C-alpha cells in the first residue's frame, strides 16, 4: 500500500474525506451514493493490501528466508499472483475514476457519477472469465491451504518462528495466513451488497441506474458460476 | 491470550453485520453505517481470562452453498442470529441454519441471539407485522427455539442502542473457552 491512497481513504466515509465546504454543496442523496462508492474503493484497497501481504510478506519471505520448496509454498498460497493482477487492475481503474473527478486545486474533493460502466467492464468478457477461473481454482484449494499451514506450524520450528516474527507487528493483527485466505474467499460475495446499495442511491440518472442493474446481474452470474465450479481438494 | 474464532450466521435481514460493526467499534456509527464487515480481532477479558476473538460474517454468502462453508473451518463459537422484528427469520433457524452449522461445526457451542430488541415495542414495526398476521418475537419464543435446537444459551441485544451487545460477545468468549 502507498501513503497517497492510504491518506485518501483514511476517513470512515466520503462525507468525512471531502472538505466540509464541498460536502455542504451536495444533496443528501448524492452524499449517500458517494459514501457507498467510497466504501467499495476503500475495501478494494484493503483487499489488494491483503493480497500484497500474501505475496510479498508471506510467500516471498518463505522462499527467501526459510528456503521452502516452491511446491509447498504454492499449496499455501494458490493463485495469489493471478488474484493480485485482477484486483490491482480493478483498483487502478477505480482510483483513476476518482482522480479524473477531482476538482482543480484539490486532492480530496470529488464526485463519481459514472461507476456502472466500469463495473460492467470488470464483470464481463475476458476479465470476468479470468475472475471465474481464478476464484473457482482458489476456493477449491482453500481447505487444503489451511490444512497445509496447520501441519507446517505444528511440525517445523523454523516455520513457526518465521510466522511469529512476520505477524508480530500491530498492522498484521487481522492478517495471519488463515485470515488472509478467508478474507480473499469472502471478497467476491461482498460485491453484490455494495453494488445493490450504490444502485439504491443512483436513480437520478436513468442510464446510471440501468448500468448498475446490468453490473449487479453480471456479478451474480459470476458468483453462481464460481459456486458451481468448486470442489474441495484433499491431500 | 488464547486465540478463538467466532462466526455469525442467520438470514440476510437478521442484523448480523450491524452487530459485528457496533461491537468492534463500541459505537453505533454516527455518520455512515458500513455495508460490509471484513474481519476483526477483539481483545476480550472474560472472568479473568484474556482472549483474542477473531470475528467473521457470513453476509453475502446465503445463496452460495459451496462458498459459504469455507467460513466454518476451526470455528470455536457460533452466534446464530434472528431479528425480533421478523418472526420469519426465527422460522428459518431450525430447518435451514441449525442442520448446516451442526454438520460443518460439530460440537461447537451455538448462542441463539435475538437482534433488534429495540423494535419489539416500535409502533411502525407492530403496524407493519399485523398486516401479515404477525407480531414481534416474544422473549419466551426465543428461549423455546434455543432450547429446541440445543443452543448453549439464548441472548438478546440491540445494535442501535448497544444494549446487550457486550454481554453477547463476552458470553461467546466463555462458550469458546469450554471443553
Ligand atoms: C494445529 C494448528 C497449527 C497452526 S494453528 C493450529 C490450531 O490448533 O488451530
Ligand atoms: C469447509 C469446511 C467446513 C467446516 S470444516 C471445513 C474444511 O474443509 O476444513
Amino acid at each position: 500500500s502507498m501513503e497517497m491512497d492510504e491518506k485518501d481513504f483514511a476517513a470512515d466515509s466520503w462525507s468525512l474525506a471531502v472538505d466540509s465546504s464541498f460536502l455542504q454543496q451536495h444533496k443528501k442523496e448524492v452524499m449517500k451514493q458517494q459514501d457507498v462508492i467510497y466504501e467499495l474503493i476503500q475495501t478494494e484497497l484493503h483487499h489488494v493490501r491483503t493480497l500484497k501481504i500474501m505475496t510479498r510478506l508471506f510467500r516471498t519471505g518463505m522462499l527467501e528466508e526459510l528456503h521452502l520448496e516452491p511446491g509447498v509454498v504454492q499449496g499455501l498460497f494458490p493463485c495469489v499472483d493471478e488474484l493480485s493482477d485482477i484486483h490491482t487492475r480493478f483498483l487502478s481503474q477505480l482510483l483513476e475514476r476518482r482522480r479524473q473527478a477531482l476538482c482543480p486545486g484539490s486532492t480530496r474533493n470529488f464526485v463519481i457519477h459514472r461507476l456502472g460502466d466500469l463495473l460492467i467492464s470488470q464483470f464481463s468478457g475476458p476479465s470476468a472469465e479470468q475472475m471465474c477461473k481464478t476464484y473457482s481454482e482458489f476456493c477449491s484449494r482453500h481447505s487444503k491451504a489451511l490444512k497445509l499451514y496447520k501441519e507446517l506450524y505444528a511440525r517445523d520450528k523454523r516455520f513457526q518462528q518465521f510466522i511469529r516474527k512476520v505477524t508480530r507487528p500491530a498492522v498484521l493483527k487481522r492478517h495471519g495466513v488463515q485470515e488472509c485466505i478467508l478474507l480473499v474467499t469472502q471478497r467476491i460475495t461482498k460485491y453484490p451488497l455494495l453494488i445493490s446499495r450504490i444502485l439504491q442511491h443512483s436513480h437520478g440518472i436513468e442510464e446510471e441506474r440501468q448500468d448498475l442493474t446490468t453490473a449487479l446481474g453480471l456479478v451474480k452470474e459470476l458468483l453462481s458460476n464460481v459456486d458451481e465450479g468448486i470442489y474441495q481438494l484433499e491431500k | 491470550a488464547i486465540r478463538k474464532k467466532l462466526v455469525i450466521v442467520g438470514d440476510g435481514a437478521c442484523g448480523k453485520t450491524c452487530l459485528l460493526i457496533v461491537f468492534s467499534k463500541d459505537q453505533f456509527p454516527e455518520v455512515y453505517v458500513p455495508t460490509v464487515f471484513e474481519n476483526y480481532v477483539a481483545d476480550i477479558e472474560v472472568d479473568g481470562k484474556q482472549v483474542e476473538l477473531a470475528l467473521w460474517d457470513t453476509a453475502g454468502q446465503e445463496d452460495y452453498d459451496r462458498l459459504r462453508p469455507l467460513s466454518y473451518p476451526d470455528t470455536d463459537v457460533i452466534l446464530m442470529c434472528f431479528s425480533i422484528d421478523s418472526p420469519d427469520s426465527l422460522e428459518n433457524i431450525p430447518e435451514k441454519w441449525t442442520p448446516e452449522v451442526k454438520h460443518f461445526c460439530p460440537n461447537v457451542p451455538i448462542i441463539l441471539v435475538g437482534n433488534k430488541k429495540d423494535l419489539r415495542n416500535d409502533e411502525h414495526t407492530r403496524r407493519e407485522l399485523a398486516k401479515m398476521k404477525q407480531e414481534p418475537v416474544k422473549p419466551e419464543e426465543g428461549r423455546d427455539m434455543a432450547n429446541r435446537i440445543g443452543a448453549f444459551g439464548y441472548m438478546e441485544c440491540s445494535a442501535k442502542t448497544k444494549d446487550g451487545v457486550r454481554e453477547v460477545f463476552e458470553m461467546a468468549t466463555r462458550a469458546a473457552l469450554q471443553a
